[PDB]
């Protein structure tokens, strides 16, 4: 029996947290703005040779509902915390979601994966270096995505597993 | 000699590619010829329209209600219910093809394409068949899956019949 | 005098009943003008054949996508979207009938009705009318909705107009 | 706003735990078996004067699967344990359900509900008398029901949602 991985994609509203899981599980890029309230996927994959199911929580990033996230962060097992790379506002939130998924784990280890979405686009405000430095300090990875050019998408989510199975040994 | 049946799948009417099984005749012969049958149409009536109902990721895909057309229906060529035959096969990977059904000796038409080992179902559903080609059709079913097996599009056999 | 529109509700093309609405034209004429045509259908374009998408028990009925019919689309009679005209009014409880958008300034065709009071969306939705007969109606939409809002049948506007 | 409750049915397989629910949430009876995986349900309802949303799981009772519960169990509030009146082996079950929640949830005042279902059936093989005395233990009431009827749905559910209420 394969194992199960319960990811959740959390970042602000309209990163690309739903093109990036749909790009995921149905290779389809989402043109259109469809915002979530909540959504869950199942994939099986192959990862580093071992075969392992992903349920992917898909959240709202709307922050009116920014004390709602509380269940969620208890039962995931590791976090995409996405941002986009032309929304500074965004990258700004990230620091956010990772002191709330702490303080609920009650943990300085949870598994997370810092992404910049939206590579695919000209006009980036938020520097690869800058962003790098961050995951540097929480010490996590970073990977840049397109949900659009399905870059670094498989990455982020095979990462992601792979800093679960590290806290799993 | 085995058969190999086919069914060539559609995506809300849009096709997305064609799954072929062998067919275990050489163990189960009253089974696979009911799924053979019922894949050519030839007694009246078959798969051919109908839709996979339910399709969870990691495990298996299910159709075959030509009936109901809601997951509680379908037929056999023998009648509405026939018997499992034996349990000699196993639910031992992928692209395994087997009976669904509600209990001891109540197959119809319904069954289900594994994506993945189900030996918790060994004993208890018929096994007959295999995926020959088309397994990344099957896999690309699953895209449109979910937990409880809900179908996020509608999944059809847009046609069937024997090779 | 505040005009009054109504919408005939059908599920799976079955007809549930009718639902009528008061559009505070005193207090938001932009608003309650762009919901009263595109209720008319006189701009050749509107509500009517459109579905509500997504029924959340509890919170609210949504709908007004006549553009894509997927909940990402419709277009007001004044350009594809238009500015938030005031937030006078305030989502007080059941009835309460007030435009969705996706942030300031993105009204466009797409509405909601409440089935409970949401005073966190004041401030954010511009409220311009209210069921004024068939609130039963709307009660009736919910038992087709879910957590997230998808719904297990189609509940369409089948038809609409001004009274 | 509105208090939401986390209501689970459980019970053997086929004993009527999808007709129940279906009754309470959309009005109509399923006659057909269309056995579940896993659903879930909502509605707003009024209780003594209170409304509320329901948060209704309507599980598997498919003895393989037995060992899959504690999840479910742990993040519900309320149980609706349900026999069918025809079925010794459902009513034999129950008392298993009732052993694996309490244990799960390591309380003996877990908010829960005794249902025998399928009232409206002659050939009745567990009388109301023995499931009674189970409800007596436990300390827990008991209800009998009709899916097919309709007799006894909202009291069911709206007894277990007061016994949250108690507890709570
Ligand atoms: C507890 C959750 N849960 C799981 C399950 C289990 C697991 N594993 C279990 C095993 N562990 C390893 C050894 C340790 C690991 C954890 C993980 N996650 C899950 C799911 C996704 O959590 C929501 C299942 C499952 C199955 C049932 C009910 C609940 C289930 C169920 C109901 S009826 C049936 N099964 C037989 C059914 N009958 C009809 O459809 C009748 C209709 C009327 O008359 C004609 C027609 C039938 O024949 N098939 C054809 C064959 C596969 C089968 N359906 C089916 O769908 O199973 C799906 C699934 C996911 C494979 C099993
Ligand atoms: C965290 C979960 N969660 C909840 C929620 C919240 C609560 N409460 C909040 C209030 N607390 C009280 C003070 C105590 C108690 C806890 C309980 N349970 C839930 C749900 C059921 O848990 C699954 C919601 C909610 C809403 C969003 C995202 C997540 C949400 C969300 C996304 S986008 C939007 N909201 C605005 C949206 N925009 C578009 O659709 C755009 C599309 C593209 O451009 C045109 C078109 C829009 O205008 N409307 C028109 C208006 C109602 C609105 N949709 C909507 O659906 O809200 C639903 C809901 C249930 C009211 C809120
Ligand atoms: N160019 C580009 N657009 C994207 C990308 N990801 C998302 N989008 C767009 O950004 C908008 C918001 O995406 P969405 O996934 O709904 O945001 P969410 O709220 O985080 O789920 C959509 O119109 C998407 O098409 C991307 O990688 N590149
Ligand atoms: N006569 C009668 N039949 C019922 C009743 N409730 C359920 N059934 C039948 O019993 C079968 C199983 O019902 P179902 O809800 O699917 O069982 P579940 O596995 O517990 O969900 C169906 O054929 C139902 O029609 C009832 O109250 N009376
Ligand atoms: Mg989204
Ligand atoms: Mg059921």
């Amino acid at each position: 029996g394969m194992t199960e991985y319960k990811l959740v994609v959390v970042g602000a509203a309209g990163v690309g947290k739903s093109a990036l899981t749909i790009q995921l599980i149905q290779n389809h890029f989402v043109d259109e703005y469809d915002p979530t309230i909540e959504d869950s996927y199942r994939k099986q994959v192959v990862i580093d040779g071992e075969t392992c199911l992903l349920d992917i929580l898909d959240t709202a990033g709307q922050e009116e509902y920014s004390a709602m996230r509380d269940q969620y962060m208890r039962t995931g097992e590791g976090f995409l915390c996405v941002f986009a790379i032309n929304n500074t506002k965004s990258f700004e939130d990230i620091h956010h979601y990772r002191e709330q998924i702490k303080r609920v784990k009650d943990s300085e280890d949870v598994p997370m994966v810092l992404v910049g979405n939206k590579c695919d686009l000209p006009s980036r405000t938020v520097d690869t270096k800058q962003a790098q430095d961050l995951a540097r300090s929480y010490g996590i990875p970073f990977i840049e995505t397109s949900a659009k050019t399905r870059q670094g998408v498989d990455d982020a989510f095979y990462t992601l597993v792979r800093e679960i199975r590290k806290h799993k040994e | 000699v085995n058969p190999t049946v086919f069914f060539d799948i559609a995506v809300d009417g849009e096709p997305l590619g064609r799954v072929s099984f062998e067919l275990f005749a050489d163990k189960v012969p009253k089974t696979a010829e009911n799924f053979r049958a019922l894949s050519t149409g030839e007694k009246g009536f078959g798969y051919k329209g109908s839709c996979f109902h339910r399709i969870i990721p990691g495990f298996m895909c299910q159709g075959g209600d030509f009936t109901r057309h809601n997951g509680t229906g379908g037929k056999s060529i023998y009648g509405e219910k026939f018997e499992d035959e034996n349990f000699i096969l196993k639910h031992t990977g992928p692209g395994i093809l087997s009976m669904a059904n509600a209990g001891p000796n109540t197959n119809g038409s319904q069954f289900f394409i594994c994506t993945a080992k189900t030996e918790w179902l060994d004993g208890k559903h018929v096994v007959f068949g295999k995926v020959k080609e088309g397994m990344n059709i099957v896999e690309a079913m699953e895209r449109f899956g979910s937990r409880n097996g809900k179908t996020s599009k509608k999944i059809t056999i847009a046609d069937c019949g024997q090779l």
